[PDB]
């Protein structure tokens, strides 16, 4: 094929196969998943430990924009980094000309628009990396998973990276025998175990887990780490589970 | 196969520019045209190519224009990268005119014209004229003028020049009668002489013309610049051998 | 109309000795008839063995010193940790004062 | 194929820019289209055809008025056409109206839009416009005139002539029947008798898209009180005055 | 292959698109410099092959660039016109910022700096031509004369020669141009510059342009007469013997 | 065969071919050698001229930056031109701002910054023009921090420092016998006379004070470029020792 | 037949999502000298094995400055680390004059990434090719970090990059429980690292000339130790 | 040997194949639709189904609001789609504010027909791949129809249907206009139009929908509005008897 | 003001200019010479604002210099003041104007007729029989309406000339330190260096 070499290439049936390529280089890096309990939401990401020397508690993969949305992806890494210093300065502009902290919905489009546009020039690289995030607004929660093509939408809680199946069939579940918002606490406890379950992809590697929150109740509006106790806790409320 | 053809930027292992050479090809298929120069005056003859029975030809032109007041040219080839110039070199003609009062010179209008169409040869992006021009004019400087040029950007003065199609056939006849000294009337009347033999038609017929002169003398201290009407030609056609 | 500039008094002061060399100024700051602190010093060591005070209107002289010290900073590292010799130093002061020959530093600098 | 026609900017060894011939290709495609110069009047016309009848065709004109004594028509990329015009209507103030004060001559707005036709080659990273107009008006100092305008950028003065699918004919009839007399109701004629033969579908009122240059409408301003604006004189038929003309072959 | 771009090198360090442009000046009609010691002189020759044409105003293939300094070419005649321009506006750009007129290196150096910046980025195609300038520094006495590449360098000599046919004309200056004795006479100088010419130009002075430029912005060309005048005297001691 | 055309492009094997190309072209130039001495730095390059017309002086191998910094190059000469005036403004520029002499390694390194400036596209910033210069340099100088100093300029954008070099076609056994000679406590009148012989060897034709030139800078006189005569004695004086031994 | 389109630029996903022109960069990384870097909770080390062209030439640095707290060692493409690691000394001296706060090292780390980054997804151009180990003591104590020419930078304990960094590695692995608490004491940190430094050596052995050290650390300005000040650990 | 390559490219018979696959693209949403025009109302009619327990439904529609009168659908990716919903969505605001008066649908529809021209001729990017409906009720032509293409196109519809399945929804209404023998629905109030898009399309397509297989909107005097989830189910009940 | 006088007849134009250069409170020189030569047969005098002044007439040089290698042919007295008036008219309307004045006297070798142009900083020209910028008109031109003859030769110009200085000085606050005058003509340009040595 000439169609899966440039990126603003459409083939005879209308396929751009170099938005297609880039998302099967984010069907490859970690998992990450998003969980949306009540009021608030939680976030979680697989962390790989290569080798012993590897400070820990360090190398984090979440980030926080403004001081109320959470924010992890799955990909290329740097790619990462990128799509959210474009949607941290996009964040600050918005606040500083209307005053209230910017409408999650809102967030979404504007890096979809901006995701969207790395498909229309072929000078350019689509950006390698499915992205979910979330916060609390003034309508409460909302919880997105953007991705490779900028399409989008919101969800109830979900996940991408090399196993994220297992992740999708465990989480309609958790929806099946709780349809009526899941909760603040138990979503944390939940997610590092939603976490284990699909690392048996990697198994040989021993990893580290990392969780974030942002909920009405327990953040305050703010998003926040999940470190110390309740991050042991959920680990173990986890551990056990998993035999 | 691979050539060096493709561009004006690149020259073939022997220097040559190809891209130029072609352009200069494109003028043998363009309508006759040609200039003699006299004791007393310049003449500048024509062969309208395009035809067809519904084409309204006694209005508009096509091959002959006015630049300056003192100042014709004969066109042959591409009909817009013909006006493209001649508005330019009409522009140029009046800033002479409004800088130092005077009227602007022939060589010099010539010069400039060579000039742009030289740069169109050398500079990646941009493909070179694909036109030919007799200049016919008058200046204190050297009485009357003829000149050439084409789209290499060269530029020359002839006794009596052709160019377009059949240029060998045309050129050929000339050398061989034009007397040098040879008055007006003379060269009108070579005009055809020449024009005749080398077209196809089953006839000459004037609305297939265009003629225009340069004449000075004692009388108007200055130059006077015709271009004949369908009429005079019509009539001046049959004063000689078309019936 | 704003006026741009102003004068915090002070006075300082350089004497040149046969192998050594000093540069005093006292600590008064002001501003027209009140006092904004008694020890507000206005002679620091720049790095090279070098001292620098700029006296005049307080802002522009931390400014040039600031500038002054950044700019030692990075002499070094364009040329290998080299050390500033104070002839040079004050080459480079001129350059740095007469680049705002028309938005001039509202002060008296000593080195 | 040749390795020279994909490029504005390449002389085929003969002397021939090829992107322009296959843009000139989609022209000879597009729906068959015609134009008459009468003595007293002009006419340009051209078909429609309908890609259903559950669109309303009566929202998207063929036939444009550039200046209120001006008007154009065409045959080949419908898009380019519809832009085309709404710069050419500008190029026709900021350049000439703006400037003196007055409409500009036939001649000119042709040579204006030819202009904006021009840019479109020489230039790669863009394309010629696919289409060709015929624009028809007329102005005190030069009577009516008649003008085509292809993507090469060039353009010429016809009396009559057609242009898109069936044209080799139409152009070929027009050539037999038209001298300098035809009163403009003779061309109106002679025009259908043309759009005739070049039709696979039908010949109604609607179907038919023909205006024309002639007298001036002292009706079609809007105002009155200043002797000298006296009216325009381009005037698109509507349906109806149409098929009336059709009865009487 | 490499030879496609400016901006590519061969494996084996070479830049043929400029190389190739050098193949084009051997097109065009030879030129030919050569100084004494009080003047300099170039010669060209006259493509006089298809003409019916002017007389008049028929370029001379020497241009004066400045009232001092003169300069001659080779190759493509278009693209020379440009350089002849630009080196003229230059020269009294320098009068304009310095009072000095212009050396003959600083002019053979601005010229060839124009050449080489045609050779940078794509884009751009270096001109074809090759050039000799020559002339007398102000206030100076000692005669120069210099070349100039298309590819951007230049360079003295005491005698020299481009466009076609240069190898010959060059193997006969070089058995005849004594480096440790110039040709001390204005005539003299001429008559070595035209017989060398007379190897190429296949017969006739009609075919041979001679300008000579001594100091003190004293230049002039030379006439029909004046040159066979020469073609003369050394159509005799050739079969003199 | 097929990575080696692009500026910008890295081979499988994460290479930059082009880059290499360009030094290929050095190995075209003639030979250039310099020899440093706790006594001085020198320089000495072959000049081959095509023929006996050339004026040889026109041929500007060996040039001075500064009172107290010179150089050899070889490889492209226009290309050569463009840093030789660089070079010059570099040093120029700092005396202005420091009223002192830029240090001869400090000088080299703006000089390599240069060549640093190849490549086009646009992925951020902006440095016009689009391939590596061809040609390497030997930079001899001194100053008050590190003495005599020699060092070698390539357009890949690095540099290293030696005791002494040889650059151009010849480069090859040149490297040899100089690896094999140098000795830290050498006379200047003692490298003259091996920068001089290395040449003659792995040179080609007679060597004669016409194809080949002779300079070196010190502390004391700085950069001045030895006279035809000087060099011609330097000549006989050297061939002479061949007889013997 | 065997053929690659999908490596000519770095704007170009191959069919299973990687970018190969970025890859050909980490195997230039490869090709150069070996660099190792380990730290305590006191201090932080950067060994590396300067290396040379003749027996006339000088040894080629690898160590850099960036402020008095901070520093890097490379490996790979010269002048790509000297963009970068200059990149960086501008961003510690903004973080320096305008905030009056030294730059935390995790910092220079997104900020080399970012750097990095635009260079893998814009035509026209190519990688970086070059990684760095840097070294740093802000208030947080020691660091260590080590960036690859995708924009990833990993935070370490110890690591060595460079042909046969292999065995370097290896052995930092090991050692580990035992240097990671070598604290208050500097010389010892060292010898350490150049303990784990001749684990991959194959060539010759460490000498004056070739061997080049830093550190920094609690009362430890970044420094570098010289040829005949390295002697007391050959 | 890449014409369809090049959104610029002529090929020997004026093709553009690059325009022409673009269209494709705006089929492989799978998601049909038709529009009818009231007396005083105009709806749309499309499909809406949710592949996923995940997903949650709220953020799932293909029509937007461009203006306080003015309603969109687009048969294409959401990314795209939203892109032009964004572009169209300001221009109204722009219109506005130079001009004094809201911006018709006719006009918008010239925008963008426009607007997606010069985006394809002078290639400054890649045409989007999808197709757009304008609905409002003007005050100048109350009940009106637009819909723009990717080529650039653009006219006016009676109503008009788009998606895998043009034919069917379209002729089926052929039929019942060939009927009626007018051009738009006779009733007085929306409420029972809608109900006769999903009757008249269930007939084409062959399936039942609920409150959550459909989506609607629908065009009032200037006051556009979409059609609530539990209320879509409503005209659904009272069309299901009066068969 | 500087002195600038400047006078047609016979065959021949004449330029009068004072010598004197004034900064403040001193005079810095005496034997100035406020021309400047635009080609073989065109000569320009000027006199303005103290940098203005010759940093144009230089300019102007070097524009027709210019003109005529590259023409070889010398530009005309007629359209070399044309092109004068022209910058100076875009000057006045500039970030910052030259204020300058000045006389251009060339001869026309195609009408064989001398002719002089007085142009204004403003970009004011026209053709005269005789002129002077500054107040230097308000001493002279009384005497020159009364004496001015087409037919005069240059013999009898210079006679005139001089009693318009002799006046000048008379009634002139200023000193302006003598006249150096020159003269055009069918030969080119040469210096009466005789009514300085007088």
């Amino acid at each position: 094929t000439g169609y899966d070499l440039s990126n603003s290439v459409f083939s005879p049936d209308g396929r751009n196969f170099q938005v297609e390529y880039a998302v099967k280089a984010v069907e490859n890096g970690t998992t990450s998943i998003g969980i949306k309990c009540n009021d608030g939401v939680v976030f979680a990401v697989e962390k790989l430990i290569t080798s012993k020397l590897l400070v820990p508690q360090k190398n984090v993969k979440i980030q926080v924009v403004d001081r109320h949305i959470g924010c992890v992806y799955s990909g290329l890494i740097p790619d990462g980094r990128h799509l959210v210093n474009r949607g941290r300065e996009e964040a600050a502009s918005f606040k500083k000309l209307y005053k209230t902290p910017i409408p999650i919905p809102a967030f979404a489009d504007r890096l979809g628009q901006y995701v969207q546009a790395h498909t229309l020039y072929n000078s350019v690289r689509p950006f390698g990396v499915s992205t979910i995030f979330g916060g609390v607004d003034k309508n409460g929660a909302h919880l997105y998973m953007l991705e490779p093509s900028g399409s989008y939408w919101g969800y109830k809680g979900a996940a991408t990276g090399k196993g994220r199946q297992s992740a999708k069939a465990e989480l309609e579940k958790l929806v099946d025998h709780h349809p009526e918002g899941l909760s603040a606490r138990e979503a944390v406890k939940q997610a590092a175990k939603i976490i284990y379950l699909a690392h048996e992809d990697n198994k040989e590697k021993d990893f580290e887990l990392e969780i974030s929150w942002c909920s009405l109740s327990e953040t305050n509006g703010l998003h926040k780490f999940v470190k110390g106790d309740l991050l042991q806790e959920a680990i173990d409320f986890a551990q056990k589970e998993i035999n | 196969s691979r050539r060096y053809d493709s561009r004006t930027t690149i020259f073939s292992p022997e220097g040559r520019l190809y891209q130029v050479e072609y352009a200069l090809e494109s003028i043998s298929h363009a309508g006759t045209a040609i200039g003699i120069m006299a004791s007393d005056g310049i003449v500048l003859a024509a062969e309208r190519k395009v035809t067809s029975t519904l084409l309204e030809q006694d209005t508009s032109t096509e091959k002959l224009y006015k630049l300056n007041d003192k100042i014709a040219v004969a066109v042959a080839g591409l009909t817009a990268d013909a006006e493209i110039l001649i508005n330019t070199a009409r522009i140029h003609a009046q800033n002479y005119l409004k800088t130092y009062n005077e009227d602007i010179p022939v060589e010099i209008l010539v010069r400039r014209l060579s000039d742009i169409k030289q740069g169109y040869t050398q500079h990646g992006g941009l493909r070179p004229f694909g036109v030919s021009f007799i200049y016919a004019g008058y200046d204190d400087r050297y009485g009357y003028q003829l000149y050439t040029s084409n789209p290499s950007g060269n530029y020359t003065g002839w006794k009596a020049i052709s160019v377009g199609a059949n240029t060998s056939a045309a050129q050929t006849l000339l050398q061989m009668d034009y007397k040098d000294d040879m008055k007006v009337d003379d060269a009108i009347e070579l005009a055809l002489k020449t024009l005749s033999k080398t077209t196809d038609s089953s006839a000459l017929t004037y609305d297939r013309l265009e003629f225009a002169t340069i004449r000075k003398g004692a009388n108007d201290g200055e130059v006077y610049q015709k271009i004949f009407k369908p009429q005079e030609i019509k009539d001046i056609l049959v004063k000689t051998g078309i019936t | 109309q704003f006026n741009p500039y102003g004068d915090n008094g002070g006075t300082i002061l350089g004497i040149a000795g046969e192998d050594f060399a000093v540069l005093a100024g006292d600590t008064r700051n002001i501003t027209d008839y009140s006092i904004n602190s008694r020890y507000e010093p206005k002679v620091f060591d720049c790095g090279d063995n070098i001292v620098m005070s700029a006296n005049g209107f307080a802002a522009d002289g931390d400014a040039l010193v600031k500038r002054f010290k950044n700019s030692v900073k990075w002499y070094h590292f364009d040329h290998n940790d080299k050390k500033l010799s104070i002839n040079s130093a004050a080459r480079n002061i001129q350059h740095l004062l007469y680049g705002k020959r028309f938005f001039p530093y509202y002060v008296h600098t000593i080195i | 194929t040749d390795r020279y026609s994909f490029s504005l900017t390449t002389f085929s060894p003969s002397g021939k820019l090829g992107q322009i011939d296959y843009a000139l290709t989609a022209v000879k495609q597009g729906v068959t289209s015609l134009g008459i110069k009468a003595t007293n009047g002009v006419v340009i016309a051209t078909e429609k055809k309908s890609s259903s009848p559950l669109a309303m065709s009566e929202t998207l004109s063929k036939v444009s008025l550039l200046t209120p004594d001006i008007g154009a028509v065409y045959s080949g990329m419908g898009p380019d056409y519809r832009v085309l015009v709404d710069k050419s209507r500008k190029v026709a103030h900021t350049s000439y109206k703006r400037i003196y004060g007055e409409y500009p001559p036939t001649k000119l707005l042709v040579s204006e839009v030819a202009k904006i036709m021009q840019e479109a080659t020489q230039s790669g990273g863009v394309r010629p416009f696919g289409v060709s107009l015929l624009i028809a008006g007329h102005d005190e100092f030069n009577g009516f005139s008649l003008y085509q305008v292809d993507p090469s950028g060039s353009y010429f003065p016809w009396k009559a002539t057609a242009i898109g699918k069936g044209s080799v004919a139409a152009k070929t009839f027009l050539e037999k029947r038209w001298n300098d007399e035809l009163e403009l109701e003779d061309a109106i004629h002679i025009a259908l008798l043309t759009l005739k033969e070049s039709v696979e579908g039908e010949f109604n009122g609607d179907t038919i898209e023909l205006a024309i240059i002639g007298d001036e409408n002292p009706d079609l301003l809007g105002y009155t009180g200043i002797p000298t604006d006296k009216g325009p004189r381009f005037r698109k038929l509507t349906s109806q005055e149409i098929n009336d003309r059709l009865e009487a072959l | 292959g490499y030879d496609r771009a400016l901006s590519i090198f061969s494996p084996d360090g070479h830049i043929f698109q400029v190389e190739y442009a050098l193949e084009a000046v051997k097109r065009g009609t030879c030129a030919v410099g050569v100084k004494g010691k009080n003047c300099v002189v170039l010669g060209c020759e006259r493509r006089s092959t298809l003409k019916l044409q002017d007389t008049r105003i028929t370029p001379s293939k020497v241009s004066k660039i400045d009232s001092h300094v003169v300069l001659s070419f080779s190759g493509l005649n278009a693209d020379s016109r440009i350089l002849i321009e630009k080196a003229r506006v230059e020269a009294q750009s320098h009068r304009l910022t310095l009072e000095d007129p212009v050396t003959v290196e600083y002019l053979t150096r601005y010229v060839a700096g124009v050449q080489q910046r045609y050779t940078q980025s794509g884009g751009v195609r270096p001109f074809g031509v090759s050039t000799l300038i020559a002339g007398f520094d102000p206030r100076d006495d000692e005669p120069k004369l210099y070349q100039t590449e298309p590819s951007g360098i230049y360079s003295s000599w005491s005698a020299q020669t481009i466009g076609r046919n240069s190898k010959t004309v060059r193997e006969f200056l070089e058995k005849n141009y004594d480096r440790k004795e110039p040709p001390a006479t204005v005539e003299e100088c001429v008559k070595l510059t035209v017989r060398s010419l007379l190897e190429v130009v296949q017969t006739g002075a009609k075919n041979i342009e001679i300008t000579v430029v001594k100091p003190d912005s004293d230049i002039v060309a030379l006439s029909s007469e004046e040159i066979n005048q020469y073609v003369t005297q050394i159509e005799q001691e050739k079969q003199e013997q | 065969s097929e990575y080696d055309r692009g500026v910008s492009t890295f081979s499988p094997e994460g290479r930059l071919f082009q880059v290499e190309y360009s030094l290929e072209a050095i190995k075209l130039g003639s030979t250039a050698i310099g020899i440093a001495t706790k006594e001085g730095v020198v320089l000495g390059v072959e000049k081959r001229a095509t023929s006996p017309l050339l004026e040889s002086d026109s041929i500007e191998k060996i040039v001075e930056i500064d009172r107290h910094i010179g150089c050899a190059m070889s490889g492209l000469t226009a290309d050569a031109r463009s840093m030789i005036e660089h070079a010059r403004t570099a040093a120029v520029t700092h005396n202005l701002y420091y009223d002192e002499d830029i240090n001869v390694e400090s000088l080299t390194q703006s000089v390599c910054d240069l060549a640093l400036r190849f490549g086009e596209g646009a992925s951020g910033e902006e440095r016009l023009m689009s391939r590596p210069f061809g040609v390497a340099l030997l930079i001899a100088g001194h100053d008050a921090d590190d003495g005599y100093q020699l060092f070698h300029a390539e357009p890949s954008g690095t540099f290293y420092r030696y005791n002494a070099k040889a650059i151009g076609s010849g480069s090859e056994g040149a490297q040899a016998e100089l690896l094999n000679e140098w000795h830290s406590s050498l006379t200047l009148k003692e490298a003259e006379l091996l920068v001089l012989k290395i040449l003659k060897q792995v040179m080609e034709e007679k060597l004669d004070e016409n194809n080949a030139q002779l300079s070196c800078i010190t502390k004391q006189d700085g950069f001045k470029i030895y006279d035809n005569e000087k060099t011609a004695e330097l000549i006989k004086e050297l061939k002479e020792k061949e007889a013997a031994e | 037949m065997f053929r690659n389109n999908y490596d000519g630029d770095t704007v170009t996903f191959s069919p299973t999502g990687r970018l190969f022109q970025v890859e050909y960069a980490l195997e230039a990384i490869k090709q150069g000298s070996v660099t190792v870097g380990l730290r305590s909770n006191t201090h932080a080390v950067l060994v590396a094995l300067k290396r040379n062209a003749d027996e006339l030439s000088s040894y080629q640095k690898k160590i850099i400055k960036c402020d008095e707290h901070m520093g890097l060692s490379l490996a790979g493409l010269a002048p790509d680390a000297r963009v970068l690691s200059n990149y960086l000394r501008q961003q510690c001296n903004y973080s320096s004059l305008v905030f009056n706060r030294k730059l935390a090292v995790e910092r220079a780390g997104h900020l080399l990434c970012d750097k990095a980054q635009k260079n893998t997804q814009s035509y026209g151009g190519r990688p970086y090719g070059v990684g760095l180990l840097i070294i740093g003591y802000d208030k947080s104590g020691a660091h260590l970090l080590e960036f690859q020419p995708s924009g990833n930078v990993t935070e370490l304990y110890g690591t060595a990059i460079g042909a046969r960094s292999q065995g370097a590695k290896t052995y930092l692995e090991r050692t580990l429980d035992t240097f990671i608490k070598i604290d208050g004491n500097p010389d010892e940190l060292i010898k350490a690292g150049v303990e784990a430094i001749s684990q991959s050596l194959r060539d010759e052995s460490l000498t004056v000339d070739n061997l080049s050290i830093a550190i920094v650390g609690k009362d430890t300005p970044f420094t570098i130790y010289d040829g005949e000040a390295v002697a007391k650990y050959i | 040997a890449g014409y369809d390559r090049h959104i610029t490219i002529f090929s020997p018979e004026g093709r553009l194949y690059q325009v022409e696959y673009a269209f494709k693209a705006t089929n492989q949403t799978n998601i049909n639709s038709l529009a009818v025009r009231g007396k005083d109302c105009t709806v749309v009619i499309s499909q809406k189904k949710v592949p996923d327990k995940l997903l949650d439904p709220t953020t799932v529609s293909y029509i937007f609001c461009i203006s306080r009168t003015i309603g969109m659908v687009v048969n294409g990716p959401i990314p795209d789609a939203r892109n032009a919903a964004l572009r169209a969505k300001a221009e109204a605001a722009e219109f506005r504010y130079k001009y004094g008066y809201d911006m018709p649908c006719d006009v918008l529809a010239k925008r963008m027909a426009n607007l997606s021209q010069i985006y394809t001729q002078r290639a400054y990017m890649r045409p989007l791949g999808v197709i757009l409906t304008f609905v409002s009720v003007d005050e100048e032509l109350g009940p009106s129809i637009y819909k723009t293409d990717p080529a650039g196109y653009y006219v006016g519809y009676k109503a008009t249907a788009t998606g895998p399945k043009q034919q069917e929804i379209t002729t089926n209404l052929e039929n019942h206009f060939k009927k009626s023998k007018i051009d738009h629905i006779n009733e007085e109030s929306w409420e029972k139009v809608v109900e006769f898009a999903i009757t008249h399309m269930i007939d084409a397509l062959g399936t039942e929908f609920s409150k959550n297989d459909l989506e609607v909107g629908v065009a009032t005097k200037d006051k556009f509005f979409t059609l609530s989830a539990e209320n879509i189910e409503e005209r659904l009940v009272a069309i299901a008897e009066q068969d | 003001m500087d002195i600038i006088l400047g006078i047609r007849v016979q065959d021949s134009v004449i330029l009068a200019s004072s010598k004197a250069v004034t900064r403040g409170i001193s005079v810095l020189k005496d034997s100035d010479d406020k021309t400047r030569q635009l080609s073989p047969h065109t000569l320009m005098s000027f006199a303005g604002e103290a940098g203005d002044t010759v940093q144009f007439a230089e300019y102007i040089q070097a524009n027709i210099q210019l003109y005529s290698i590259r023409e070889d042919y010398e530009l005309s007295p007629q359209a070399v003041s044309s092109f004068v008036r022209q910058e100076l008219a875009k000057s006045i309307r500039s970030r910052r104007p030259y204020q300058v004045n000045v006389l251009i006297g060339g001869y026309d070798k195609k009408k064989n007729k001398p002719e002089l142009y007085q142009i204004d900083y403003l970009g004011t020209k026209v053709e005269l029989p005789y002129g002077a910028h500054g107040y230097s008109g308000f001493y002279t031109f009384s005497l020159l309406d009364h004496h001015y003859r087409p037919d005069m030769t240059t013999e009898e110009g210079l006679d005139l000339l001089k009693l318009c200085v002799q006046e000048l000085e008379k009634r002139m606050p200023m000193d302006f330190k003598g006249v150096i005058v020159k003269i055009v003509d069918k030969d080119g340009i040469r210096q009466v260096d005789d009514f300085q040595a007088q």
